[PDB]
């Protein structure tokens, strides 16, 4: 109950319902059946302030769902501009694989999120990590006709963070 | 908020499964069955069926990464809206007879929404649409009743207000949405479904003419109508377009203009020189509305929309010759506007509820939305 | 009866093809070596 | 062409084997108003 | 050799014409015959033109296939019912010849990609003479009511290509094939296909039907079935795909199952409401055959079966058929239990030994099979233009 | 310069209101859907089927579909015109089936000069070509009283030797060694093949409008069917035949399948049995082939005349093969008429046709209406806004 709560608080932004089930003990860790903790849910829903607050609470940054997504790959695959930013800024690997071989950077590439792609490569990104399919961000950045990711992608090149 | 979409696992299958069951019922309890022209009786609807879904599925898939959806969205609303339509005007103009000719109307009514779907296409998902035909075909009955019961005509022969209320009714909704692009084999695939619209159209300006002198002179006067629109539309593009070259995408639109603008009085014309005429006067002001109407979402509609009120204003004209009648006229006109615009924003405030999963803003004109494709990461 | 004719014409058509097919096959086997 | 080879039929897959590789040439070797 | 197709072709249609001048001599119904010939050639041809590198072949072979099917089965069905005698040719032999085509372009619905034009050629030859058997049994030994041919052509076609794709089975092609796969623009191109099946299925089930009630019930019936079908096909892919998405195949084919399943129903007095309810389970059964049947079929009973004709045709098809015996049991028709029930079971039966026979002839290496790793692709029959 | 095009066509349109006006006034239903098919044959089939260039796709359909709707107009009027010798006529369905079949003659020509023209040229061979095809089919009907009921000389032969002079009137020095825009791509010999596939299907209906209900109109509806049966064999077979490795091609497919649609016309309602179209279809195929592969390269390379949907092949050869048919069946006693009046019938549509075509490309080769350059040949850029994406 208590930590189905804060996961539902976590979800919706009610930050001030999270911070009181973590006073009263709920365990920060704690997932859904699914996997996803706290981190992921409100990385999922773009509530920075929520991100930001649990960064400082000692979340574990690097735990992965049941497939194998951070809370970085669950950031770039809502195109959550501004929590991509966060996480990256409190030390998310950009370059973490899930299960069946995702980046950060694919799953930003192959929905079209422009901004989380040129931030991500301006993080250092590596664009020529593929994945169980053999598959790059620019091949699935062309199948999908992202034009103006496959652009960003072939004119950022190998520049690097 | 999340950009990526929500799962519709559960809503759409639910909505759609319980609609075709509501169907069903509504057929069993309300609906019946019951010769040497019955190949012919049979084309006219077959026109039809053919114009909804190909010419009007094709002719809006013109977008770079919709025309998946709209195909298919096209004749998933035009199934939908056949049998509520059938329904519908069993219920408002009367058990519910099932014959061609009714079937024939269906999907008239059908091709209203299927019209006005294409000012809100590539921003709404399937359940949006199913309640846009929904909503659409009560409106249409609604209007035509009224007409009926006011001004005393047949509630069958006011159908021929659906232009001008398809054009409205998707203005009005398609301005209720949240606010925010073509490729080559996407506009040859719409080139293909504008021609098949352009082909046919003589029979959506005579299915519910009974008299074959009638039926005659409409097809004749839509016909040549339609030749003078085609030339004019695909000549004066040029001028109505800022590099001076032809626009497909205008082509597409204004082939149609010779058709829409004698649609209400093509068994009303008594020579070809008239309709030809008509067809005309159409093109030269679909050059101008689209040389115009941007600068002050859809341009094809706003077009669309202006050439339906052109119909209906020379339909004023030439009834006349063949003034209270003048009055009676413009009175079941602006009715007609009315509850268009009325019935478009109860639909469009539908719509806008956070219940039907809409695509976000960012996430527009784009098949990935709705669809399966392969090499993508799915879920969290 | 009519069984019998789609069967003869199937038969002939069968007979073509093979003997055509097995002559010039045949002659590949003489030619090639 | 006329000399002996000693195997049953040898002159006759001889003769084959001479003429019916060209057996495609004789069909478009034939396309001219002289023939 | 290179020269197998044309010789075959040549000598196939040379036949054709002899047979003609031995056995054939010389207008309500020809928009209905021409609605047909519509969905005959555009339909299926263009319903086939998903697969990514074989397009080509998918119309070409579709066309070559049906205009040698309408020459053989015009032929084979008049000698049928002339005993062997001259027949005069009026709108109903062309309406029958193209619904040989259409079987026949349902079993190469099985075997695309995976054969060669000359062995569509043989298949379309032996298919035709089987077919034409089968129905000439359906239609006067047991005079069942088959109108719209969900068991004399669907079923059949059906079951007659999986017999065949069961003979020619590859293991190199069990796992799946790298040229396998759909594009964007050509899923758009068998929209085409899908829409114009859809638009004009209701002449398909009612061009042959009696005039007066039956052709009306005919009409009627198939294009409620097909109303019914698209909302039910559609709900059915959301619900068995991840995150409620659409499966094009599903979309493609499945929406088209409630006109096979209301064929056998089209001219019964069935009511709109029985003909939705058809279509409807016509639906849910197509899409729920793609999603579970078809990966079985191919990965354990190593039947692959190309465009998924079994989801659209022998389900539907014998959904059809057993249908009809329902609608028997209730008063719907005239027509018998049993002979209904034979004529399902004569035409699955006859399509499954049809299909080994001919599997078997076309599995002799004479024929330019295309290897393993050249299956579907239009490059080992066509010249391909650089671009797409 | 930039409104020559606009400018013609309304003066063209205000000419044609004004005609029909001055001369047009107001069994249908019978003959409707065989106009109807004819209808999507003209605006489809014969769009589509052009839409095989690569950066040419949308010049095509929305040329043909320009150079078709001004064509029934103008045809409705010339026939008109020539059959009530100046004095006013009602239009019925077989003024537009005949307006259609004009504009069909002009989209054959059209076929010949596809990339190489500009809309006003075209505007100006629609207007000039109509009147020629009228006066030539007139002549045939009416002094001659040639049975031509599929229109295998006065639309397909006289259409395709039009074409051919007006290509060989317009010819290009440095287009001789081909040009990097001329060729196909997949997805547009796929939308080729809806056009193909079209006029193939609807030929029946082509061939049959026209002709007296009865008998003579299902012979010739089972004569065009059977005859595009044997053609697709006989095409796909040679097809395999002369290209190397025996690798099928789409220009093939795509045009000599309708060449026993071509060349049944004039015996289309003649006596000839079903298996004597078979053998026209059947050689149709043939000759249309054999045409595609080694009479274009000579023609455009020796004799100048560079023909680009190759419409010789599938409308003129063919053509003078079902003219020849023709003369063959009334000897055979399949016909009325005599065979003096078939082949005048046949002489005088390929004179007509180059004369005709002749003045007209002389008129077309004015420098007036913005043709293209030799590299902007074949490209949809200089007349259309091409979007980035294909
Ligand atoms: C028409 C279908 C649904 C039912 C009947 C199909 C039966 C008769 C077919 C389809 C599956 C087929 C088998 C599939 C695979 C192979 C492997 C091959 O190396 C030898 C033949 C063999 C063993 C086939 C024998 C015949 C078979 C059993
Ligand atoms: C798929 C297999 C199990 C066949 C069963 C299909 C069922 C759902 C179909 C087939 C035959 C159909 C019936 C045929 C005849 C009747 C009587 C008629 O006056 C109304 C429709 C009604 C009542 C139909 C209802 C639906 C029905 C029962």
């Amino acid at each position: 109950d208590a930590a189905t709560s804060f996961l539902r608080a976590a979800r919706s932004g009610n930050l001030d319902k999270a911070l009181d089930h973590l006073r009263n003990g709920v365990d920060i860790n704690t997932c859904n059946q699914n996997g996803l903790n706290g981190l992921h849910l409100a990385s999922k829903e773009g509530h920075v302030k929520m991100v930001v607050e649990l960064l400082h609470k000692e979340i574990i940054l690097e735990t992965t769902t049941k497939k194998g997504n951070t809370a970085l790959h669950i950031a770039a695959l809502a195109g959550q501009d501004e929590v991509v930013r966060e996480l990256v800024n409190y030390g998310a690997n950009v370059n973490a694989q899930s299960q069946k071989g995702f980046t950060p950077l694919y799953m930003a590439a192959q929905e079209n999120h422009l901004e989380v792609v040129k931030f991500l490569l301006e993080n250092g990104a590596n664009q020529n990590v593929a994945t169980e399919d053999g598959f790059t961000p620019l091949a699935v950045a062309l199948q999908q006709g992202h034009e103006n990711v496959v652009a960003h992608l072939i004119n950022y090149g190998t520049k690097g963070k | 908020s999340s950009k990526y979409p929500r799962s519709v696992r559960r809503c759409l299958p639910l909505w759609a499964l319980t609609l075709e069951a509501a169907l069903i019922l509504l057929f069993y309890f309300f609906t019946h069955y019951d010769q040497k022209g019955l190949v012919a009786s049979y084309q006219v609807g077959q026109d039809l069926t053919v114009m909804a879904a190909l010419g009007l599925g094709f002719l809006t898939s013109n977008f770079r990464r919709h025309s998946w959806s709209s195909v298919a969205f096209n004749l998933f609303m035009l199934a939908l809206g056949v049998q509520w339509a059938i329904l519908l005007d069993g219920f408002l103009s009367q058990k519910v007879v099932i014959t061609l000719f009714s079937i024939r109307l269906a999907t008239m009514s059908a091709m209203s929404v299927l019209i006005s779907a294409g000012a809100v296409l590539g921003k709404v998902n399937l359940a949006q649409l199913v309640v846009m035909v929904l909503v659409e075909v009560t409106a249409l009955g609604t209007l035509r009743m009224v007409i009926s019961n006011i001004f005393n005509t047949d509630y069958h022969m006011n159908l021929r207000h659906f232009y001008v209320f398809a054009a409205y009714f998707g203005l009005t909704v398609a301005w209720c949405l949240p606010k925010p692009q073509r490729a080559t084999i996407p506009s040859l695939s719409a080139m293909l479904g504008a021609l098949f619209l352009w082909m046919f159209w003589p029979s959506v300006n005579s299915p519910l003419l009974r008299s074959p002198i009638q039926r005659k002179n409409a097809m004749f006067n839509t016909y040549y109508a339609l030749a003078v629109s085609v030339v004019t539309a695909i000549s004066g593009s040029s001028l109505a377009h800022p590099q001076r070259k032809i626009s497909m995408t205008y082509v597409h639109s204004a082939v149609l203009a010779g058709g829409v603008a004698v649609g209400t009085s093509c068994h009303l014309i008594p020579s070809p020189w008239l309709a030809m005429v008509l067809g005309l006067v159409a093109g030269l002001i679909s050059i101008g509305g689209a040389k115009c109407l941007p600068v002050c979402i859809s341009v094809m509609h706003s077009i669309f929309s202006l050439l339906g009120l052109l119909g209906e204003i020379t339909y004023i004209v030439l009834l006349v010759l063949h003034g209270f009648q003048v009055l009676l006229s413009i009175g079941e006109l602006s009715l007609a506007i009315v509850i268009a615009l009325t019935s478009g924003l109860l639909t469009g405030l539908l719509l806008n509820l956070k219940i039907w999963k809409a695509p976000h803003v960012a996430k527009y004109f784009d098949d990935q939305v709705f669809w399966k494709f392969p090499h993508l990461a799915v879920g969290f | 009866a009519p069984v019998v004719i789609i069967l003869i014409i199937l038969c002939v058509m069968a007979g073509i093809i093979g003997t055509i097919l097995l002559i010039s096959y045949s002659i590949r086997r003489l030619i090639k070596a | 062409p006329l000399q002996q080879t000693g195997q049953l039929f040898g002159g006759l897959v001889r003769d084959i084997r001479r003429r019916y590789p060209y057996y495609l040439s004789d069909i478009t070797d034939a396309f001219s108003p002289q023939v | 050799m290179r020269f197998t197709f044309p010789l075959m072709a040549i000598v196939l249609e040379i036949a054709m014409i002899v047979l003609f001048g031995l056995f054939v001599e010389y207008f309500e119904l020809y928009p209905l015959f021409q609605d047909v010939h519509v969905m005959i050639f555009v339909g299926f041809g263009f319903l086939m033109t998903f697969l990514k590198k074989y397009g080509f072949s998918s119309v070409g072979i579709n066309l070559l296939v049906a205009a040698l099917g309408l020459q053989w089965g015009t032929i084979v069905q008049g000698i049928l019912q002339s005993q062997g005698q001259k027949f005069n040719i009026g709108i109903k032999n062309m309406i029958n010849a193209d619904f040989s085509a259409a079987t026949v372009l349902i079993s190469f619905g099985a075997v695309l990609g995976k054969t060669s034009p000359t062995q569509m050629l043989i298949m379309t030859i032996l298919e035709i003479v089987f077919f034409a058997h089968n129905e000439y049994l359906v239609s006067e030994i047991f005079k069942a009511s088959d109108i719209g041919a969900s068991m004399t052509i669907h079923a059949f076609g059906a079951y007659f290509g999986l017999a065949v794709a069961g003979i020619l089975y590859r293991s190199g092609l069990r796992k799946g094939h790298e040229n396998e796969e759909s594009a964007y623009y050509s899923d758009l191109f068998a929209m085409i296909g899908t829409l114009f099946l859809w638009m004009f299925w209701p002449s398909f089930n009612s061009a042959i039907a009696e005039p007066g009630d039956k052709q009306c019930r005919a009409i009627v019936n198939t294009y409620f079935s097909l109303a019914a079908c698209v909302l039910t096909a559609f709900a059915f892919s959301s619900l068995v795909e991840h995150r409620g998405k659409l499966n094009m195949v599903h979309i493609q084919n499945a929406t088209l199952a409630g006109g096979v399943a209301v064929g056998t129903c089209a001219d019964m007095a069935i009511h709109p409401f029985g003909s939705m309810i058809i279509g409807s389970i016509a639906g849910m059964v197509s899409v729920l055959g793609y999603k579970f049947l078809t990966p079985l079929f191919t990965t354990k009973l190593r039947i692959h079966d190309t465009c998924g004709v079994h989801n659209l045709h022998g389900l539907p098809g014998v959904v059809g058929g057993l249908a009809g015996i329902v609608a028997v049991a209730m008063g719907a028709s005239n027509t018998s239990m049993a002979m209904q029930a034979a004529a399902l079971g004569s035409s699955i039966g006859t399509a499954v030994v049809g299909g080994l026979m001919t599997g078997l002839i076309l599995k002799l290496p004479l024929w330019g099979q295309p290897s393993d790793q050249n299956c579907y692709d239009d490059s080992v029959y066509w010249k391909v233009p650089k671009t797409r």
